[PDB]
């Protein structure tokens, strides 16, 4: 083919990449409704925040994806524990994905799958969502959703009682999670499965009430738990700012229409506030 | 959304003149293919646009029947993919009885609606045999057409700018009172600008917006206020002009329309399974 | 550098679409379907249909090709 194949970058359940020649390839039904619903999405958006389909080829019902090559993803930013994520960097990977966000958003398109190892990160430290494979339009009342999108870690608990339409606020949730990963390092709600996901979620952040989740009760798979206090946010977070605390308060509300959308989110102080975020050439590379 | 997509990019041209100069070229380009490779079999282009408006409504009447209930939005991307495909592609190198239901299958696909190959190929009216050879033959053309597509597969139809429109109209045109009863006639206008080329000449809303004005002034109601208030077009004269003469020209093209006739379609199509068949 | 939010434009080439905070007081609202409690508890809102099929009817209404 017109691409000289330079490394094997890894393997997945739904396809695998090799880095090529700089770009990457990922390799009765037909062709795979990832594939297509990847490069029907992404040839329809353009910015700098979300990952370029440059091109795309294949033979009989077998396809290959190009994309710009990616150094790291934010999985790899957040379990090295050589790099330090000083308040600057966080607040510069935030801003590059509220971005990217908020424009997913505007052309009513929801990720569906945010989590640091989709978050990539380019030579020059610009962070592109990538793996757009679970991504759908949003807005039209008509379609019905599946509630098993985003990794479970990162799940916001509207879907994990079943919620089958959504807003933005699915992205918002796991924006948090992220958020909450960048800065404990670790991963924030680790359950080992739906009832243990939502159990964690409240044992942190208290469990909602019709005051904070007037219709909650509603949702298919909602079950009624234990009245947890949760934690305060300054205990969780010791190092975090106020700032920091109402964004972190603004993406972890549990109504999802009371959850700070992209657009909210971006303009809330902490990214205006000093420090600023730090330019893409000085964020840190494992 | 349309104002930044590809199908406002790569797929809305200037005016019928490049149509036919792109269907031209492809029928041409076949016809030195077939030369080289290998004269009353040959079809000219004006025999080829016959051949597709047939199997475009061939289409049509397929996802009017297609188990389970086919979305509008379907069906509208699929005959976009089917019209796209032909303008620079010959009926006599590759069939549209398969590429109409490659199309469909695609469509399936890019829309989200999922449906499985062999539900798919059970609403052909065929032997399980014929089934069978017709889901190997789409899943043959599917990268073709995909390909043939410039792998384009997000179609904006007019729909959901009617029904935006219908919103708008609802809320701020009180001269309107009822802006429903203008849909089934509006939606008829739609069908038939579906059947011209206006799909790759104006933009969706440029569409919905005729469809309805169409259905406004056949009911005998002239509701230019709204375009000259409601849409702000009162201080812009120039933004005015070009939309009614789009509007204008888009009832024109459906006017000059002319279905296939049925003997005529009948000889085409013996003419397009011998091209098929000597090949 | 501090971040400063400019609001990305981009052009529709139509008529101007009113914001999604403001089509409840304007009475957009009044002519969409009311979203059931289901999908309000998933942060699915009425509003949200209305203004995409706004935004879908203005879009490229003025472009030209
Ligand atoms: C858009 C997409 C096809 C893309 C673009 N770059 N890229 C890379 N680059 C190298 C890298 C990046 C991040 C971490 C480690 C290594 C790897 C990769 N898949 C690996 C990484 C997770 N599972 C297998 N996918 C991509």
């Amino acid at each position: 083919k017109r691409y000289e194949k330079l490394d094997f970058l890894g393997e997945g359940q739904f396809a695998t990449v090799y880095k090529a020649r700089i770009v990457a390839i990922k390799k009765k039904d037909g062709i795979n409704r990832t594939a297509l619903r990847e490069i029907k999405l992404l040839q329809e958006l353009s910015h700098p925040n979300i990952i370029g389909l440059l091109d795309a080829f294949g033979h009989k019902s077998n396809i290959s994806l190009v994309f710009d090559f990616m150094e790291t993803d934010l999985e790899v930013i957040i379990k090295d524990n050589s790099l330090v994520l000083t308040p600057s960097h966080i607040k510069a990977y935030m801003l590059m994905t509220l971005q990217g966000l908020e424009y997913l958003h505007q052309h009513w398109i929801l990720h569906r799958d945010l989590k640091p190892n989709n978050l990539l990160l380019d030579e020059n430290g610009v962070l592109k969502l990538a793996d757009f494979g679970l991504a759908k339009s949003f807005g039209s009342p008509n379609r019905a959703y599946t509630h098993q999108v985003v990794t479970r870690w990162y799940r916001a608990p509207e879907l994990l009682f079943g919620a089958r339409m959504y807003g933005v606020g699915v992205d918002m949730w796991a924006v948090g999670c992220i958020l909450a990963e960048l800065l404990l390092r670790v991963p924030f709600l680790p359950g080992d499965s739906d009832l243990d996901q939502l159990t964690r979620i409240f044992e942190t952040l208290g469990t909602p009430t019709e005051e904070q989740w007037p219709d909650m009760c509603s949702l298919p798979d909602y079950v009624t738990f234990k009245s947890f206090p949760g934690i305060p946010l300054h205990h969780i977070f010791s190092a975090a700012g106020d700032d920091l605390l109402d964004l972190i308060q603004g993406l972890f509300l549990f109504n999802p229409c009371a959850r700070i959308t992209a657009t909210q989110a971006l303009k809330m102080k902490y990214f205006s506030n000093r420090p600023g975020p730090t330019p893409g050439c000085q964020l840190p590379r494992p | 959304m349309y104002h930044n997509s590809s199908q406002k990019r790569h797929w809305t041209f200037s005016s019928e003149e490049q149509l036919a100069r792109l269907r031209a070229d492809a029928n041409r380009k076949f016809r030195c293919k077939a030369v080289a490779n290998g004269d009353p079999v040959f079809l000219e282009p004006h025999e080829e646009m016959t051949l597709c408006k047939y199997y475009e409504k061939r289409l049509l009447e397929f996802c009017s029947v297609f188990k389970p209930a086919m979305p509008r939005s379907v069906v509208g991307t699929a005959c976009m993919y089917f019209k796209r495909f032909y303008l620079n592609n010959s009926v006599m190198e590759y069939h549209p009885r398969i590429i109409m239901l490659t199309c469909a299958f695609l469509a399936c696909k890019v829309d989200e609606f999922n449906v499985s190959s062999p539900q798919f190929v059970g609403n052909l009216r065929e032997s399980p045999l014929g089934q069978e050879k017709a889901l190997e033959q789409i899943l043959e053309y599917e990268l073709l057409l995909i390909q043939q597509l410039n792998f384009h597969l997000i179609v904006h139809n007019p729909y959901r700018p009617f029904e935006g429109f219908l919103i708008d109209l609802k809320t701020r045109y009180p001269i309107l009172e009822n802006p429903e009863i203008l849909r089934k006639t509006a939606d008829d206008f739609l069908n038939r600008i579906a059947l011209t080329d206006a799909y790759l000449l104006y933009t969706p809303s440029q569409i919905a917006l005729t469809a309805i004005l169409s259905s406004a002034s056949r009911a005998g109601i002239t509701m230019e206020s709204y375009l000259s208030e409601s849409l702000m077009l009162k201080e812009n004269r120039t933004c005015l002009s070009q939309l009614l003469d789009i509007m204008k020209s888009m009832r024109n093209l459906v006017k000059k329309y002319e279905p296939p006739r049925s003997e005529e379609v009948a000889v085409l199509k013996q003419k397009l399974e011998r091209c098929h068949s000597a090949e | 550098a501090l971040y400063e939010y400019q609001p990305l434009q981009i052009e529709t080439y139509g008529p101007h679409v009113p914001e999604l905070e403001m089509l409840g007081r304007l009475g957009y609202l009044n002519h969409v379907r009311a979203a059931s409690p289901q999908d309000l508890a998933g942060g699915y809102t009425s509003s949200l249909a209305c203004h995409r099929a706004l935004q879908d009817a203005f879009s490229g209404l003025f472009w030209q090709p």
